[PDB]
This record gives structure tokens, C-alpha cells and sequence, in this order.
RNA sequence: AAUAUAUAGGGUGCGGGAGGGAACGCGGGGAAGUGAAACAUCUCAGUACCCGUAGGAGGAGAAAACAAUUGUGAUUCCGCA
RNA sequence: GCCGCAGCGAAAGCGAGUCUGAAUAGGGCGACCCACACGCGCAUACGCGCGUGUGAAUAGUGGCGUGUUCUGGACCCGAA
RNA sequence: GGGAUGAGCUGUGGGUAGGGGUGAAAGGCCAAUCAAACUCCGUGAUAGCUGGUUCUCCCCGAAAUGCAUUUAGGUGCAGC
RNA sequence: AUGCCGUGGUGUAAAGCGUGGCAGUGAGACGGCGGGGGAUAAGCUCCGUACGUCGAAAGGGAAACAGCCCAGAUCGCCGGC
RNA sequence: UACUAAAAACACAGGUCCGUGCGAAGUCGCAAGACGAUGUAUACGGACUGACGCCUGCCCGGUGCUGGAAGGUUAAGAGG
RNA sequence: UUGCACUACGAGUAAAGAUGCUCGUUACGCGCGGCAGGACGAAAAGACCCCGGGACCUUCACUACAACUUGGUAUUGAUGU
RNA sequence: UCUGAUCGUAUUGGGCAUCUAACCUCGAACCCUGAAUCGGGUUUAGGGACAGUGCCUGGCGGGUAGUUUAACUGGGGCGGUUGCCUCCUAAAAUGUAACGGAGGCGCCCAAAGGUUCCCUCAACCUGGACGGCAAUCAGGUGGCGAGUGUAAAUGCACAAGGGAGCUUGACUGCGAGACUUACAAGUCAAGCAGGGACGAAAGUCGGGAUUAGUGAUCCGGCACCCCCGAGUGGAAGGGGUG
């Protein structure tokens, strides 16, 4: 910047650290299961995969985001808190 | 030759004066006269400041006056 | 070859979800005495990297 | 000759405040009524 | 032999080495200009150069290995990460 | 494998929210349609909330052009 | 014009090598080159400096200011 | 007095603003008006000016004459003001 | 001072100081080895002065050199 | 050496010292020999000066390093006090 | 069981002396050796756990090496200057240059902060033991010429100037909306909640009449929170907040 302190050492660096142990998931919303499956049943880990709603190989999860009006059962891992009401709401269940 | 050793310097100006003038439609918050001291003094709905800012306290409009020879900025809400 | 991104401003520049890019605020780190506490809660928390800074930033990022 | 002292709570010892006096005017540690952050009210106030 | 045991040394007889080669391998030694808009840490770069030594390739190689509760099962090379 | 598919937080984490906070305070960041038919307690006719849409207006990613750019001698020539 | 039996001149063969030689000492001399020789390589050294940069038309069209600067003939950002 | 800020009218295509791509420039010069430095010298030097021209502006005038006065060259004509 | 300076510059014989007891000090080499020298303090190396004549005064605070070691401070090792 | 060329002078003017521009004045075309006022003549990318870079030299500038030196420890044993 | 002394046992270390076998000798003789001032071996004469050398460690070290040694500037050097605050220049908004004209700052105050209430000054005149131009007193007159921790400007007599009582807001969690601005920074802020001070209440208080009294990042230190914890449980280390 010409000689002056540039912009990437005035400021102070960003607070924190990076957790080395951080468990990633990929994210389905409950919303995403009444379209992709409007006739319900049994909802699994790869049935999603071949629904194009999550990727392969990696730790799923379900959110409350959404209307669900169908009838689904589905297994995932860490269902969320106001997913597990709206699937019972609906009429189904969820397992880990 | 000699030097100017003892002068040569000054400090910055501070942008002091009316910041919103007569009639002018302002926000609730909005500085109307930035100063040292009193040059003018706050009416209705106008607060100082701690450096004598005069800031609003209503949206409405910019009016100056007279009050017992101080003059003064008030908001007409 | 393949383009090294910049290590010390990545370290003081990131993303929001919409893409603006977010830094923290100078003065801050010592010398607290003689700042009042309308000061560092003006100098607290995160805000975002002013226009006449964000084409040199964003080139740092990638 | 103005040191920079800090205060802490004489409950909780949370360094909660840091200020200034004068040493030779105000030779021993001062005491003051102050908030704690932790206690959640007022407190009392030495030196360290 | 000196000097006794002997040894150094000497005689005799068979073998082998020595030098050259364009690049590639392994082991060791190791810069500076340059970049840092100065410069010493740092970079350049274990590069250039040098020394020893191969082979048709060489080096590595058969867990005192990873991994993390499941497991994989010598090395090398390539693509990802 | 990479990019898109949910974000927020130092992180644990929680998730259309989430961090801070004592706060059901405010603020940051992120999601979020009324242009609209019926109607629901309705409001001067207005539009707040939800179904069926009236069937609202969006999206990425891989090629190949071109401009700038990064790393390389990097437009070319020139020291002591 | 100086020396011209001397600390003389000369021939032949030899020795000392680059941060080194050699110097009755001038930074002299070391192959017409010396305040660190020459040659090849690193190498296309680097130069905020000077120069050069090659056919056409159409439309628009500046700046020489501010701020910061080991900065003032350079550059970043703003202005245009 | 001007200038500046706000607002209501009226006027005026190539104004203004937001966000992207690509810039160049950051040595200015003289003239008018206001001021500093200098001797109220300088073709001096440093600022101000919705001031002007040159820079980057050809044509007419000032004998010649970047910066002054008039006027802004799409091209053609042996027309006119 | 080959190639713009021949001098008052350098050298010199004489002077003084300092080092050196012998594969000496000093120098050249990583070392071995070499030179000094087939020499031995009347010798050899360094520094300064420069035939000769008459002379060479005062200062040991600064800074070096030589010798000392009572006191202060101080490394690795030991102690833990 | 060389951008050209049927290359005058005076007073001016202009990047402020004009063969080339303005206004004048003077001069038939072309050679040969001489002189050295101008062509800011030729030659040398000014040695002076300043700015940027370099080199070598200096020292109580900074950081290192050879040399020289101190102690511990290994090589390294035995016995008295 | 203490200080001091003495003694024993065991352990560790320093001096001092002697020894010879490591090692050392460019001291001598003999052999390899025919020709050898080299070398090696053998014996002798000396020296000797010293020296020399390896590793580790302190000193000294222009002997050598790589380098740095600012800019501004009416050329450069020399002198002066560099950040912040106030005034004039500055042309009645803001802003504006010069090695133009004048000054200050790198603090101070536990009250010189907060709140509640009360007061009015300097100068002049007259009278008065010490006592004077001027100390303290009394009466007049006096609208600010005094004062303000500290430069100046803008303010302040309604007091922001003088006195007094109780106090710690010289708060924590925040902050709509503005000023200034290339950027980094800087500055002001109504109001909301917690827990407080003063006040009968209304209310006022997030240091000081206001504007100087200061220093980005990086790297660390301390205190708390208990976020991560390289198989696991801890710890180390890191992270947040002050
Ligand atoms: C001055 O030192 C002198 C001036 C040259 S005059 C053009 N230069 C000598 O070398
Ligand atoms: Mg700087
Ligand atoms: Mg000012
Ligand atoms: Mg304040
Ligand atoms: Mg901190
Ligand atoms: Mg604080
Ligand atoms: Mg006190
Ligand atoms: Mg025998
Ligand atoms: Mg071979
Ligand atoms: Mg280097
Ligand atoms: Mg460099
Ligand atoms: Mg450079
Ligand atoms: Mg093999
Ligand atoms: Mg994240
Ligand atoms: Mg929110
Ligand atoms: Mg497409
Ligand atoms: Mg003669
Ligand atoms: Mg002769
Ligand atoms: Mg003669
Ligand atoms: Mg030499
Ligand atoms: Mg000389
Ligand atoms: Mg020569
Ligand atoms: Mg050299
Ligand atoms: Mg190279
Ligand atoms: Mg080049
Ligand atoms: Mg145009
Ligand atoms: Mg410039
Ligand atoms: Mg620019
Ligand atoms: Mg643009
Ligand atoms: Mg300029
Ligand atoms: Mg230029
Ligand atoms: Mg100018
Ligand atoms: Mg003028
Ligand atoms: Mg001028
Ligand atoms: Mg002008
Ligand atoms: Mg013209
Ligand atoms: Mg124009
Ligand atoms: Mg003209
Ligand atoms: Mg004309
Ligand atoms: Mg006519
Ligand atoms: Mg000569
Ligand atoms: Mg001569
Ligand atoms: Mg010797
Ligand atoms: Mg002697
Ligand atoms: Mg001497
Ligand atoms: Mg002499
Ligand atoms: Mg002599
Ligand atoms: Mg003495
Ligand atoms: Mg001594
Ligand atoms: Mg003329
Ligand atoms: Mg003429
Ligand atoms: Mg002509
Ligand atoms: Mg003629
Ligand atoms: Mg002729
Ligand atoms: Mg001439
Ligand atoms: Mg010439
Ligand atoms: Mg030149
Ligand atoms: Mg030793
Ligand atoms: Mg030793
Ligand atoms: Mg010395
Ligand atoms: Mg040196
Ligand atoms: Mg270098
Ligand atoms: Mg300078
Ligand atoms: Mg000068
Ligand atoms: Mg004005
Ligand atoms: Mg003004
Ligand atoms: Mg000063
Ligand atoms: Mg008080
Ligand atoms: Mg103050
Ligand atoms: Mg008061
Ligand atoms: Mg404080
Ligand atoms: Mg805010
Ligand atoms: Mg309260
Ligand atoms: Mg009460
Ligand atoms: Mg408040
Ligand atoms: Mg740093
Ligand atoms: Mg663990
Ligand atoms: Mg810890
Ligand atoms: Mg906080
Ligand atoms: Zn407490």
C-alpha cells in the first residue's frame, strides 16, 4: 500500500481457534421429505442419497424446516428438536 | 540563516459549526450544532451533550430562536 | 501451478452467508484504562470490511 | 507517581475495575463501593 | 631384521583394479545475485556447483507400521485429500 | 474427488435460526412474497395467520471465447 | 638531459595467483584491463531509472488534487 | 454583497446515485479577482476562486507570439450573414 | 605512479623501544611440513626516527601494554 | 560526420542567445585558394553537482566468524598426605 | 532440640607430594636399508597423568565477512523540524499551503468526580488598635472589568465562578439515530434493563465548562470463565472475557 501498515496487519486477527475434532453433518430439512416423498413410508440414510438431498458418505440430519403433511418414518442421525415434533405431528416416528 | 525554530505547527481542524439548518426535517438522534461551549443552547426536544453537541430528541424540524438574549436550537414536532 | 491464497489475511477476513466479508476492530488489545466503556463496546464485535477496501480484500481471499 | 491499580471485590475477588490515584496522596489501598459483574450488585472494593 | 617368540619387510605364483561415456539413481559437501520496495532471521534452495559411487534402472521394501474401538496388513509410483 | 444443497457461534453446540445477555431486553449475522381467488375473530373497503395455488420468480455447474490477475524471464532491450 | 664498477645492466631456465601474490610504497603491478584480473557457469542477475513497443476507423474522454507513506520524479486508496 | 444548507414551484435528454469490469493521473502553466512569504521585486514562490484558456484546441485577431480577445473544426461547395 | 606527478615522497647508514631461551617469536598451511636458519640474545622478527653536530623538558588522569589478585560481579559443570 | 536543403544580414519575436518565424534591407549562376566568428561545430548516454544503485576503505556503528584464551568432561592411571 | 566446638561412620570434592604403565620428545643408538638428515619399528635417556586433541562452556576479537547509517529543504551540506491541542493567516458554512505569524501538551484531582441545597465577584470610596498601596472588619458603590487545576478560542453572573451536607455513575448488559472520514481510526447519543448514589419529589448521574495529557498490529504476561483436550481419563498447550 505504498509503505504504510496495509490493510491484512492493521487490523487484529480474528478471534479464536478451529476445533480439530469437529464432527460435520449434511443437512435435510423436513420441509425437503414431504416433497421428495409425498406418499410417506420408510425414510433412510440412502434413500436420501438417491434423492439428490444429501451427499454420500457423511453423517445426516434432520431439521424443522418446512411444512411435512406426509406420513414418513425416517432414520438419520441427530434429529432435531423441532423435527422430531412435526414428524410425530404428522403421524410417523424417528430413529437414530 | 535563521529559522522559524519556534513556530511551524497547529492542530487539525475539527469540523465545528451548524450541521442542520433552519426548517430542515431531522431523525430522532441527529446532530444539529456541533461547538465549544454554548454558542447556542438547547430548546424543546434539543439535549446538549457531553461536548456541547445539541443533538435531537423528536424527528420534526429545525427551528432557531431567542430566549431572554441566549439563542437557542428547538425541534417543532 | 496453483494459486496460494494470502495466510495473514485469512486470519483477520471472513464470509457471512450472503458473502459480505466481516473483520474486527483496532484498538483494542491494551492500554484499556483511558477508554471509556463507550469506547470498547464501540470497538466491540465484528463489522463489515468498507467498500473502498473490499476489491483488495477479496483478492487476498482467493 | 499515578499508578494504574486495579479493584477487586472483596466477596467474589473478581478484578472487576482498574483506575488510578496518586501514591503519595493516597499512600494505602483504596476502598470503594462498586458493581460486581458476578455477585450481581454492590459490592466493596480494595487493591490487590 | 633389529631380537628371543615373532612381526614389519622381502621372494615366488595366480587373480583383480586403474580410464572414458549424453541423460537418469543413491550418499555426502554446499553459494550468491534475487525476494523481503532497506536488511541480518527468513527466502532463493538443498538450487547452481563439487566429491564419492553405481546400475540397466537405481533407491525403498516384508511392520519395534498405521489407526482409534471398527479395522487395514511390505515397498514404490500416479490422482485426490 | 470438487462445487451447489442452511446458517450462526472462539468453541462445546444448537438450528430457520443463532451468538452475546440475568432478560420473553435490544443489537449482530442468517432465513423470511401478499402481484393475488375463496375465507378465518376480522379491519370503513384495507391486509395480520394457514390450506389448495391464483400456479408467485429465482440456481447452480461443466466446456469454450475475452478482459484483468497469480506463479514463472512474463512486453522488449540496458548497468556498475 | 641522469646513471654509466654498481643498492649496475642483461640472457637462459625456474618460483610465488585473485581478498591472493608482489611492492626502496605510487593503491603501483599481476598479458594494451586492477580500490580486488581473466574466462565459463548461476543467468534471460537486478534496476521505484532512461530508451523502444509495428494496420484502420467509429463513440465517449481525463488528471497533475486530498490523505497516508524510509515518503517527496515511487505507490495504495479517494477524487476525476 | 456573494457563497453555503433546506424546501415549494417552473425549466432542462445524454443530469445525479448504487453496485461490478478496465483505467489513466497524482511534475502543472499563464491570465482575472482575493490573500500570505519577498523590498507590498521577479516570466518569483505558496494557497483561495460551479473563474477562464493551454495542457489535450485547429480556425480569425493581437506584426511575429502554448496560456490574451473572438470562436469550439463530421465531410464537400469558385454561395450568403 | 608502464601510459599527464622523479619530488621536499620512498629507501638508506646510524638511533631507540618492544617481542623472542630455540622444530624461538613471527609468517605460510585444516594439519603434516616449511621458512626464520643449517642461525642462538653482539642473534632474529615488529614498530617508529632517519648521515653528522648539540640536544631531546613536563603529564600515567583518558586509552592501550606489562605485572598483581584483597574485594565486588559473572559460564558450563556440580548441588537438587 | 550526416532528419532535410536552390542553408544571407539587421532590428525584433519565440523553451527568454534564429539560415528556417514577423517586418525590412542586401544579394547574377558555379568553382579554386585561404581565415576560423556562428552553425549553442565534431568527439565522449557530464568526471563537477544532486537523486537512486554499487564497490572498496575506516571505527568506541550492528550482527556474526577465524584466530587466541578460560573452566568442566573424555582420553586418564596408581599411592601417600 | 538450638547455636558454637569436637569426634566417628559413610559419601563427594579440592589442594599438595611421589610413582609409572596411558600418552609425549626434532634426545641418543640399532634394524628395515642396497643408495635414506623422510617414515616406521626396536632399545635406551628424559618428561608424564601434565600437555595435546574431541565435546561442552565463558572471555577477547575491524583480523575477516555481510550490512545499515531517514525525510523535509527556494540545489545539497550545516542549522531547524516531524505526533496531538488552541488561535490568526482563511477570502462571514465546512475545508485550505509555506523553513508564514503566536502559544501550549506527553499531566494533574479520591475531590478539582456524583447529587442536593445556598451564595455572588474584581475594582473604587468612606471609617477603623498594631496595620503600611494592599492581611482581617464595617458601610457604601459596583452587571461583570473577577474567577475557571493547566495554552488559547468558544463559553459561563440563570452561573460552568464561591461554600456546605451525604456519597462512589471515575457503573455492568446494551443502544435507535447522527457527526467526521481514502482506509484504519476519532466523536456524540435519546432511551431500555440490572444493581446503586443523592433528593420530599420532579428528576439527575456511564469522571472533570468544552476541545490536548497519547501509540496500530504482532508477540507475550497476569486474573477469571471451564470452550477444545491428538486412543481413552487427566495434564501440557491453546481459546474466550477483563
Ligand atoms: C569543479 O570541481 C570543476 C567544475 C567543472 S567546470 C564545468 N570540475 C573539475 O573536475
Ligand atoms: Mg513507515
Ligand atoms: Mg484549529
Ligand atoms: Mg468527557
Ligand atoms: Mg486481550
Ligand atoms: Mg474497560
Ligand atoms: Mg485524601
Ligand atoms: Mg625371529
Ligand atoms: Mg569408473
Ligand atoms: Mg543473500
Ligand atoms: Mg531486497
Ligand atoms: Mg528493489
Ligand atoms: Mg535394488
Ligand atoms: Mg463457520
Ligand atoms: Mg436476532
Ligand atoms: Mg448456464
Ligand atoms: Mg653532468
Ligand atoms: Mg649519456
Ligand atoms: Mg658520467
Ligand atoms: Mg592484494
Ligand atoms: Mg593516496
Ligand atoms: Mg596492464
Ligand atoms: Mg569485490
Ligand atoms: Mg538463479
Ligand atoms: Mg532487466
Ligand atoms: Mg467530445
Ligand atoms: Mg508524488
Ligand atoms: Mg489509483
Ligand atoms: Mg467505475
Ligand atoms: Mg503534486
Ligand atoms: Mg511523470
Ligand atoms: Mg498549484
Ligand atoms: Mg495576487
Ligand atoms: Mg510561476
Ligand atoms: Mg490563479
Ligand atoms: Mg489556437
Ligand atoms: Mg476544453
Ligand atoms: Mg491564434
Ligand atoms: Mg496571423
Ligand atoms: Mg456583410
Ligand atoms: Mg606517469
Ligand atoms: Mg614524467
Ligand atoms: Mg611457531
Ligand atoms: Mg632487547
Ligand atoms: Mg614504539
Ligand atoms: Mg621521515
Ligand atoms: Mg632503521
Ligand atoms: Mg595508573
Ligand atoms: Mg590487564
Ligand atoms: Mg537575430
Ligand atoms: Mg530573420
Ligand atoms: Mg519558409
Ligand atoms: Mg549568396
Ligand atoms: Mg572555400
Ligand atoms: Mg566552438
Ligand atoms: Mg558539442
Ligand atoms: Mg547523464
Ligand atoms: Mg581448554
Ligand atoms: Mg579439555
Ligand atoms: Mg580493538
Ligand atoms: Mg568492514
Ligand atoms: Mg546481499
Ligand atoms: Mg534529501
Ligand atoms: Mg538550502
Ligand atoms: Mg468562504
Ligand atoms: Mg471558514
Ligand atoms: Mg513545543
Ligand atoms: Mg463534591
Ligand atoms: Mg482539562
Ligand atoms: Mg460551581
Ligand atoms: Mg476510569
Ligand atoms: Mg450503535
Ligand atoms: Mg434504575
Ligand atoms: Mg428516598
Ligand atoms: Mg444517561
Ligand atoms: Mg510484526
Ligand atoms: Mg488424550
Ligand atoms: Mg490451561
Ligand atoms: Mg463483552
Ligand atoms: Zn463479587
Amino acid at each position: 500500500e505504498g509503505g504504510q501498515m496495509p490493510i491484512h496487519m492493521r487490523l487484529p486477527k480474528l478471534k479464536g481457534f478451529r476445533n480439530r475434532f469437529r464432527t460435520e453433518y449434511e443437512i435435510v430439512n423436513v420441509g425437503d421429505i414431504n416433497r421428495l416423498f409425498p406418499q410417506g413410508g420408510a425414510v433412510g440414510v440412502d434413500d436420501l442419497v438417491a434423492k439428490g438431498a444429501v451427499r454420500k458418505n457423511a453423517l445426516v440430519k434432520v431439521l424443522g424446516d418446512g411444512k411435512l403433511t406426509a406420513k414418513v418414518d425416517v432414520s438419520a442421525h441427530k434429529f432435531s428438536g423441532s423435527a422430531r415434533a412435526k414428524i410425530t405431528a404428522a403421524g410417523g416416528s424417528a430413529t437414530e | 540563516g535563521a529559522s522559524s525554530s519556534r513556530n511551524g505547527r497547529d492542530s487539525a481542524a475539527q469540523r465545528l459549526g451548524v450541521k442542520r439548518y433552519g426548517g430542515q426535517v431531522v431523525k430522532a438522534g441527529e446532530i444539529l450544532v456541533r461547538q465549544r461551549g454554548t454558542k447556542f443552547h438547547p430548546g424543546v426536544n434539543v439535549g446538549r451533550g457531553g461536548d456541547d453537541t445539541l443533538f435531537a430528541k423528536t424527528a420534526g424540524a429545525v427551528e432557531f430562536g431567542i430566549k431572554r438574549g441566549r439563542k437557542t436550537v428547538s425541534i417543532v414536532g | 501451478p496453483k494459486a496460494k491464497t494470502h495466510s495473514g489475511a485469512s486470519k483477520r477476513f471472513r464470509r457471512t452467508g450472503t458473502g459480505k466479508i466481516v473483520r474486527q476492530k483496532a484498538n483494542r488489545r491494551h492500554l484499556l484504562e483511558h477508554k471509556p466503556s463507550t469506547r470498547t463496546r464501540r470497538l466491540d464485535g465484528r463489522t463489515v470490511v468498507a467498500a473502498n477496501d473490499t476489491k483488495r480484500v477479496t483478492s487476498l481471499l482467493n | 507517581v499515578r499508578p494504574k491499580i486495579t479493584l477487586a471485590c472483596e466477596v467474589c475477588k473478581h478484578r472487576n475495575y482498574i483506575t488510578k490515584k496518586n501514591r503519595r496522596n493516597d499512600p494505602d489501598r483504596l476502598e470503594l463501593k462498586k458493581f460486581c459483574p458476578n455477585c450481581g450488585k454492590h459490592q466493596a472494593h480494595r487493591e490487590t
